[PDB]
């Protein structure tokens, strides 16, 4: 018996000051425990 | 005071991971964008609450 565990997923929300402050953001991967993200 | 904050991932709720479907969605228009809208205004609510 194998048991299936669906791809992984999740909202993907952006940070960002103003863009009239800057273009540089960080993002936020919700509920993703993220060594996972690089190999993606 | 407050409640449990819930975001449905509209799309994936409706069929997951097929485009076959998510093309067929995309006729019915703004329905699965105003579903993320509300339940994201009733979880950033929350936090004024
Ligand atoms: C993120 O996921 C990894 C699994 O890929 C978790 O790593 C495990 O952590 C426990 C406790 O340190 C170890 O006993 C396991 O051997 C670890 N496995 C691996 C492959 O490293 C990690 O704990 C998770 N962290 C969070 C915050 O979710
Ligand atoms: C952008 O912010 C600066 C102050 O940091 C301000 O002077 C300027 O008026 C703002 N931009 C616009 C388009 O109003």
């Amino acid at each position: 018996i194998l048991d299936i565990t669906p791809c992984s997923f999740g909202g993907v929300s952006v940070i960002t000051p103003g863009t009239n402050t800057s273009n540089q953001v960080a993002v936020l991967y919700q509920g993703v425990n993220c060594t996972e993200v690089p190999v993606a | 005071v407050s409640m449990t904050k819930t975001s449905v991932d509209c799309t994936m709720y409706i069929c997951g991971d097929s485009t076959e479907c998510s093309n067929l969605l995309l006729q019915y228009g703004s329905f699965c964008t105003q579903l993320n809208r509300a339940l994201t205004g009733i979880a950033v609510e929350q936090d004024k609450n």
